[PDB]
């Protein structure tokens, strides 16, 4: 609670992964 | 009649009839039926050390019902 | 070749304590085997083994935490080596400062690094504790 | 040379190699051959435990309210070299992997598979000796022992290999709701007249007393597990007559 | 320090699938320990990860060719030695580049794969 | 991935007669008498049979209506239309005789009749007679009065006939 | 005779104990007949019984010497053979003397398996 008080490359690995991730279990669903 | 009042299953209950029966067959006849009542069965789960520990739940042998 | 027996533990962390990248010190070397013989590395885990001995070696638990009480036999007494050669790390003199010196250093260890090790589940720390004991393979 | 007798040494353990699974491939095809009866004498045992018990529903609304835990009971062999047949029912596990999942596997491979990989899930196993024939006692000893598992589960699901041909083996799945949900459902068949074919049945299983409607709920959960293993053998031995015939053109090859 | 434990790594896996290899041919890729299973998969990811395409092979291997800095082959190979690609499917790394490229493969192997799933369905 | 039902391999399926339908006159029952999932007789066209629910004794010809009956150890007779017996005998299980003219006779166990022996049952009621008298606790004494049951049953049977 | 028949059955065995090891390397122990598995656990105890610690050699061995007597060699071999020992440990033959040498290892081997049970059985 008291840390409240005073406080890019990587993400576009990390939305392909959960994009492709999504994908293979939609196709899994039907 | 009397067993269900003690907890034995209907289960438990034909496997002892089935093993009488087959108990009463013809010593010659009596190889290929026994083959179907004969407990071959037994629960383990893997031990912590690698090893294998029997689960004591269900009984095996009728006599033990 | 052909279930934990203390032969297959001791042997196991016995191999890890053999990889090396530099020579080392007849003491620091002869102190880390007896303790691996002794089943004083049985509770600690095989991938951690270089970073005990690192510990032992180039720290002292004991002094850290003010549980040493330990008149001369510690691991900073370079000078221990040849009285070590002269008398075997099995004599009277030297026997029972060291089974104190690794007894105080496993309970030590155990309880401060180990439990806090087997802890870390962020990917910042696991990177972190990789890079550790890798690193302490090509120190001791 | 001891170079050209390293090969030498190296074929003399291959063509030795082919003998023992030679023999293999001629005791396989013995206990084929023995378990072939089966293929005449089976599809009529289970034909009211089809009204029983036949739902086909859906595959999520079925999981997705695991409000009870769900007891899945897969069928492994205890001996490997089988195939393919441990492995997919893994994956066909994997793929109903739950909250609510509590795993009872059979035979050896199926614990040892399944312990190390689900850990928190897997409780115990039930092991066969391949010594008798599969009978009624054996299946009778699985149930008892998925219901000591979880007696409050809303349904236990046997995992098994349906053996359609010699080349042929596919993945068959016996679904066995508990008691509540099957006389509810058992219920709404004979009054409504949704699910007419089971009409007929339904009431004549509410004229009789409870107790026998139990023992008949026990009675052809039995079955089906009698089938499946039944089955999973002979699947299995199917299957390793064609394994071990791979491994023989393997062994030619070198 | 981070090029060098990664290499390590990856010899040390491709050294052990060699040993399993073996064992493999014999009899059978279903004959091992479940976890000598994942050391396979992986290992079989990382050989096809290995592969790239060149530019000067335009002709011969009749795709693009791809340049890779250092900085993505020591992220990528660090990433698939933890694990955390193995949902992804081992062609995915087949003829690719960096650890992007072989994402952007996969989602259209998913989309194929999606696409054909839906045809079948829609079969019944 | 949806997998198959166990019973979508099975061709062979249970026909139920539509209650709102015309009624018709059947001469022949057919009898599906199975054991272990093994069936000694398949859909086979039998005159009459004859099996023993707890309740009592049931004669089932053609045209018996909707019916469940819970088996007890005991004879079970199948008349064909010849008028030929062929007898068997039953530890336990389930009959399902349907309106359409079918009976699906599942057994744990279904032996016929001449495989019983009948000096071996009488020694085996002796012997558990014994333990009766000796067995420990209410429940061994149960088990073995259902034994007993199955002997004299088996013993009844074959005295009969 | 007896040295005769004695080394010729060893070899017999010996030869035979390896064949075994292929089934053995492909089928497993446990697929073993009972009379194969009686040859192979006699067999692997004759293996280890043929080693014997040297009088010259205690530094590399780290222990005494022994001289097996011609008697006593063929005498424990015969016995062996027909499973007088069957019930004795197998590491009981490693590196050791005449028979009576094997039995002071067994007897020091169930002594320390003895301590070890107690002391598990302490925890
Ligand atoms: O008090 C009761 C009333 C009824 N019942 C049971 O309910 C059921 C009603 O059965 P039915 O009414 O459908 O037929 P039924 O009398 O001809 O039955 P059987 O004797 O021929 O089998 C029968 O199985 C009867 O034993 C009891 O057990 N107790």
């Amino acid at each position: 609670e008291a840390a409240e008080r005073n406080p890019t490359g990587d993400n576009a690995r990390d939305r392909l992964l959960k994009e492709v991730l999504a994908l293979q279990a939609r196709i899994n669903q039907r | 009649s009397s067993w269900r009042d003690h907890g034995i299953s209907y289960l438990k209950y034909l496997n002892v009839c089935t093993e009488t029966l087959h108990s009463t067959v013809k010593e010659s006849r009596r190889a290929k039926y026994e083959r179907w009542s004969k407990p071959c069965y037994t629960a383990q789960r893997p031990d912590g050390a690698g090893g294998q520990e029997t689960i004591d739940k269900v009984p095996i042998h009728t006599k033990d019902y | 070749a052909d279930v934990q027996t203390i032969p297959m533990i001791r042997g196991a962390r016995f191999v890890a304590l053999f990889n090396q990248k530099q020579p080392s010190y007849f003491m620091n070397a002869i102190v880390s085997l007896y303790a691996c013989l002794n089943g004083y590395l049985d509770d600690v885990k095989v991938q951690y083994v270089k970073f005990y001995e690192y510990l032992l070696v180039h720290r002292d638990l004991g002094i850290m935490y003010g549980t040493a009480k330990n008149k001369f036999f510690y691991m900073y007494v370079q000078e221990l080596n040849y009285l070590i050669r002269f008398f075997t790390l099995n004599s009277p003199i030297l026997h029972g400062e060291l089974e104190e010196m690794l007894k105080q250093h496993t309970h030590l260890f155990l309880q401060h690094y180990q439990s806090k090790m087997n802890a870390i589940k962020s990917e910042k720390d696991v990177k972190a504790l990789k890079n550790l004991l890798y690193s302490c393979k090509r120190a001791v | 040379s001891g170079k050209l007798r390293l090969y030498k040494e190296k074929l003399e353990g291959y063509n030795r190699f082919y003998s023992i699974v030679k023999t293999i491939k001629m005791v396989t095809l013995a206990k084929y051959r023995a378990a072939q009866g089966r293929i005449r004498t089976r599809d009529f045992s289970l034909r009211y435990t089809e009204l029983a018990f036949s739902k086909p529903q859906a595959s999520r609304d079925a999981v997705v309210a695991a409000k009870n835990a769900l007891v899945y009971i897969p069928i492994t062999t205890n001996r490997g070299s089988c195939g393919a047949l441990n492995s997919n029912i893994v994956r066909c596990i994997d793929s109903v992997v739950s909250s609510k999942m509590v795993l009872m596997p059979v035979g050896k491979r199926g614990i040892d598979s399944f312990s190390k990989l689900y850990p928190d899930e897997f409780r115990y196993g039930i092991i066969n000796d391949m010594k008798e024939s599969m009978h009624f006692g054996y299946a009778t000893f699985v149930i008892e022992n998925a219901y000591e598992v979880s007696k409050d589960a809303d349904r236990y699901q046997v995992i098994f290999n349906r053996f359609v041909s010699a080349g042929v083996q596919r993945n068959a799945v016996y679904n066995i709701p508990s008691y509540e949900k099957w006389k509810e459902d058992l219920a709404d068949a004979a009054s409504s007249d949704n699910q007419k074919n089971r009409y007929l049945f339904a009431n004549a299983l509410q004229n009789e007393e409870e107790q026998l409607i139990r023992d008949f709920f026990d009675f052809h959960a039995a079955l089906a597990v009698l089938n499946a293993v039944g089955e999973n053998e002979l699947s299995e031995q199917a299957a390793r007559l064609v394994a071990v015939e791979g491994q023989l053109t393997n062994i030619s090859s070198l | 320090v981070d090029h060098y434990n990664v290499a390590q790594d990856v010899v040390q896996m491709l050294t052990k699938y060699r040993e399993l290899q073996d064992i493999i041919a014999v009899l059978g890729i279903d004959e091992l320990s479940e976890e000598d299973k994942l050391i396979v998969d992986r290992a079989r990811k990382l050989v096809k990860f290995l592969s790239q395409p060149f530019q000067v092979a335009e002709v011969f291997t009749g795709m693009t060719g791809h340049y890779v800095q250092l900085d993505d082959t020591i992220d990528s190979f660090s990433g698939l030695l933890m694990g955390t690609y193995d949902q992804v499917p081992e062609m995915a790394f087949y003829m690719v580049g960096g650890i992007n490229s072989v994402l952007e493969k996969a989602k259209k192997m998913a989309e194929e794969a999606a696409e054909l799933e839906k045809m079948r369905r829609a079969r019944v | 991935h949806d997998l198959p039902e166990g019973f979508e391999f099975m061709e062979h399926k249970v026909v139920n007669k539509d209650i709102h339908a015309p009624h018709e006159n059947l001469e022949t029952l057919r009898l599906t008498l199975t054991r272990q999932d093994e069936f000694l007789l398949r859909e086979e066209p039998v005159k009459c049979v004859t099996v023993t629910g707890t309740n009592g004794e049931y004669g089932i010809y053609p045209g018996h209506a909707y019916k469940i009956v819970q088996l007890n150890p005991s004879p079970l007779t199948v008349e064909y239309t010849d008028g030929t017996t062929k007898k068997y005998f039953v530890s336990g299980g389930f009959a399902h005789i349907n309106n359409e003219g079918s009976c699906d006779v599942n057994t744990v166990e279904c032996t016929l009749l001449d495989d019983l022996d009948l000096a071996i049952a009488e020694k085996e009621l002796a012997a558990q007679q014994a333990a009766l008298g000796s067995a420990k606790d209410d429940k061994a004494k149960s088990v073995v009065e259902i034994r007993i049951s199955v002997i004299e049953a088996v013993i009844a049977a074959l005295k009969h006939h």
